[PDB]
């Protein structure tokens, strides 16, 4: 059975491979692929497009360090809309928005500065649809709905106020029913996951709404001296399997 | 698809109903462990069918057992060590068998059926609990009136303490964890327990 | 050769194995055998008892973590009688308590939580005879003489309060001459002791005066910064080999 | 014998000419890192030509190139972490391809050529620098007239961070060799760039 | 059975007879070693002969040499490090062959036999004593008159130094074991001069 | 690739045989070897001397503890006459006084007490000819020069005011060019070097000028908290490889 101790996982090492770049990290995860699939390429027979899709493997399928973000003692997650944040960076992002059709699994990293004193392990996890909810008034009555911002984050990948607010109205408790790789940090504070994914809708343009979000949210609180360092960043590092878009066209951000 | 498969979920149920707030379950939720001269303090207790202490229903588990009326499967119980690695020390933690009391003992406790955890030796240790039943089905809403329905009770205790050098916390958490075992059933499903409609709608 | 620095033993690991409990520590000592010898059951020609002995095996034979004491920097150690410890639980406590003789070599396991900090080692030992003596006033007229409480500390194991005066009369220095294992807790600090033994008496019933004293106290203070946790918990868990016993009848504490 | 063998050298060249004192190289050579939250922030910047900074120069590599007017051949630029065994964190070396400017972004140096620096999980990381020219050889000193001289520039950044438990220094030092690669080779000699004499002799 | 058996025995003397109390062996028992800047200070000192010293006849070894008129054998003497795991430090302990006078320097005494002590490389050293003798056998008790009794000296040195973060203590302790070496005799035994009896009974 | 994080080298080990000495140290260097040489002895064509030298191996090549330095935070370096130190102490160094002519390379070792912390690594050189110069009155026109004491340091290796003043003339930046093996302390602050030469001179008396002055200049500051230990001693200890002297003669410290 896996090591009791560590969320861990790895002490041992992992790396990540995609073109035009490699990764290794001793600080690292133990890859956990999502529901037992590895992220493959769509059949033809899945296939309605019939225009054939340019397939740009390595410097599409490689390593984007999108986003830094600094860990406080706790902090509010945010969580990373899978398309736009590609999307924004090239060459991949240039592609996405430019295409209509982006489907694609990827290979997630998420690294931290090792700490073997952090603690307070922090949720990390994929969600397909990911829907997004307002108290609406917190009377109920409100009926309240979508910024289109909020809905591209872009890069960003914006956070999300509240842990349950984490989509949707998923309760930290509850939340773990989607599967988690924790970072506890008790050990070294890495996570690999890599999400193939068979997608609810059989085709997402994800030029709008994205297909996966990727949340951070912390379960328990860090908790350490006075005597020992404030900060520890963490940094996500995500690769996506070979894509698959049609519609050629012009550019549009969209 | 069955139902048993969203049992088994690693989703997280909170060690004993304690609201601090109604709203965050997290409060109950993470059980504090600090370094503490005494020897054999009570860390925790749950009744540890699902259905009593209610963190359980509100976990997977805890919300498919409400759905049926019987089930019967040993239940596993696992709990993560969130405090620092600097940090140290062992608890004990014991499934009291049916006819049994809560120990309100450390020897009492112990006896019954335990693990020894040891800090540094393994951040998490996973207790084990069995299905001991007379009946071969048990209820899901234990009332005050069935004995059959009873599962019995989870405590968690000191073995040795909590030790960290100062340079670190002295209070960490403890995460909770459950799941059913690969043999575990239900019955008799009812109305949604789980779920009550505030309003039908026509 | 032993590996110099350690007190330790063992980072290795020690498993200790007796019915219906099974004990692992990483942080454990090598096992260190009494003599040379293990334990073994009682030859025909070596029992007299003409009746047959029960060998409970595995309920007997097990893990028992009698007692836990914290300890400080310094502490008066404190020694336990082999008999009565055990016998105050079941289930062997019971059976010992009801049956006349008591006759069976142990395992005998201590384990701190483990601190790599700690130093000042403890020494352990067991004892056979161990035969207590007092001051006797001091003026050493007095002649004095053992409490029957003191003579079975039951499971407590009522400690001595000098080290000498552990038992008996028997300097710490010169203690050494039985053997112990000596946690330094410079390393993990972890006994593992099997004392098979032959005792002198060719039986005891033990329901009295104890077969073994299992001592604890420390040769070097345990010294340490205003930085570092003050307290760690030393506990002792045991497992006798088969005992054997003789004399079914009633039951008595005595 | 060969002077490209001086230029495999490890010797030290500093990040970037800073003199605190001309008679101290040492003051420039060090380049401090210290915790900071800010993201991206720059550690350092220097042409990556050897000639351009100036302690390329003094380090035998810069010195050699002064030699020779023309160069070309891979450059390697080792970065050793002084810092305490304790601390950790991560840095971004890259090397803009001519052509670009200096990108004065995180995300701008980030895409060029660069690579990710764990600190803890390596002390120290090697920065690697291509020869990628327009030209076959390259003119030792870079003029403001001529493009086709200029090879580049590196910059140092903050990936993640720089972190250490408190009992460890805020702030710690990064050290720089510098040496050819391999297949490095030189032309045009000219008179002694490296060094002119104060004065010559009858 | 044999004396010899318990002469081999671990138990402990004191390195140098040093009585804080006459009550407790053990003030003199540990020696301190402490964090200090000089260079070759000395650690202690004693006459390797067991009798001389005194600690090493309470030992048993001690009390056996006393028994007989002569022993030969190698003595073995092995230093237990007490300090923390953090600490570090090296030490110099050596035999000063006989026909040498106590060294009374770091220099002087290293040649002589010595070993180097690196503490953290190793949390025990383990020194060894050489028989070395003009007579086959050698008297116990050794007064003024015999050299030929006379084995020698050991003393323990400060090789490097004594290191430790602070959070951790200063000070710390060295324990004191010693042996007989497998080949080890004793002769001409003698009314027990370890033991007198206070009085004789008719 | 050597591991890229360590100053290092060695966790692993490194031990030095010589005769009637060994030297082990789990904080170790591994050995650098000079110019990929390793020391030889003068081959008959190489030897003009015609009189057969005398080549004590053991006692002769083998561990001297030469010296220890506490470093502070920075110090300034000394560096290490290599004929002299060897000198005061015997065998080799009565032989070497006695003897007009040695030549040898020799093993060395430096060692620290092994901290983790340490930092600031130190630039351990050997250099043959090192010759040392003055400011000259520093307006250079003072033309000024040696001592005798100076140039003979004797065991003690008398140190260099300044790093470039360390011999000679030569920035600390530029005497990477000679190799060294840097301590960083990062890691275990150990080095091990074996330094064959062959000599510029065919021959030295080395009874004079030496053959080689080890140095010891620390590149990076010592950085440190209040919190631990303000003091690490460094020590050196070398052994010859067997060297060859010629002239009998009698005894002179010279």
């Amino acid at each position: 059975s896996p090591t009791a101790e560590a969320c861990g996982y790895s002490d041992r090492v992992a790396q990540l491979t995609v073109g035009n770049s490699t990764i290794t990290t001793q600080e690292a995860a133990n890859v956990i692929v999502a529901y037992g699939e590895w992220p493959q390429y769509c059949p033809d027979t899945d296939a309605t497009a019939v225009d054939k899709p340019t397939r740009p493997d390595v410097s599409v399928n490689r390593f984007y360090t999108l986003d830094t973000k600094d860990w406080s003692s706790s902090s509010k997650g945010w969580y990373w809309k899978f398309p736009d944040i590609l999307a924004e960076t090239g060459v991949f992002g240039q592609n996405a928005q430019f295409h209509f059709l982006y489907r694609s699994g990827f290979c997630i990293h998420v690294q931290c500065n090792a700490s073997k004193f952090h603690q307070g392990a922090l949720l990390v996890a994929v969600l397909p649809e990911y829907v997004t909810g307002t108290v609406s008034g917190n009377t109920g009555h409100e009926n309240t709905h979508p910024p289109y911002a909020a809905t591209q984050p872009g890069a960003t990948g914006f956070e999300l106020t509240n842990p349950y607010i984490l989509d949707a109205g998923i309760p930290l408790s509850q939340l773990l029913v989607c599967p988690h790789q924790w970072i506890n940090l008790r050990t070294n504070n890495c996570a690999t996951i890599v999400v193939p994914y068979i997608n609810s809708v059989p085709f997402d343009s994800a030029l709008n709404h994205c297909n996966f979000g990727l949340v951070v949210i912390p379960v328990s609180p860090l908790g350490f001296l006075q005597g020992a360092t404030p900060t520890i960043p963490i940094t996500i590092t995500v690769a996506p399997m070979n894509s698959e878009f049609s519609g050629l066209r012009q550019a549009v951000t969209q | 698809r069955n139902l048993l498969e969203l049992c088994q979920i690693d989703t997280i149920m909170e060690v004993n109903n304690l609201t601090t707030n109604e709203a965050t379950p997290m409060e109950r939720l993470r059980i504090p462990v600090q370094v503490q001269t005494q020897s054999g303090e009570l860390c925790a207790a749950f009744k540890a069918d699902p259905g009593l202490d209610g963190p359980w229903q509100s976990t997977m588990v805890g919300q498919l057992c409400r759905y049926y009326t019987q089930w019967s499967g040993s239940l596993k119980i696992t709990f993560m060590f969130t405090g620092s690695f600097m940090a140290t020390g062992k608890m004990l933690i014991a499934y009291t068998p049916p006819g049994g009391s809560l120990p309100a003992n450390r020897m009492q406790a112990m006896l019954g059926t335990h693990v020894i955890w040891d800090f540094g030796l393994q951040s998490s240790v996973t207790l084990v609990v069995p299905w001991i039943s007379n009946t071969h089905y048990r209820s899901q809403a234990t009332g005050s009136f069935f004995d059959y329905y009873a599962t019995g009770i989870v405590s968690l205790w000191y073995q040795t303490n909590f030790v960290v050098p100062i340079g670190a916390p002295t209070t960490a958490y403890i995460v909770v964890l459950g799941s059913a075992q690969k043999n575990f059933t239900m019955r008799l499903c009812r109305d949604t327990s789980e779920l009550t409609q505030a309003a039908e709608y026509q």
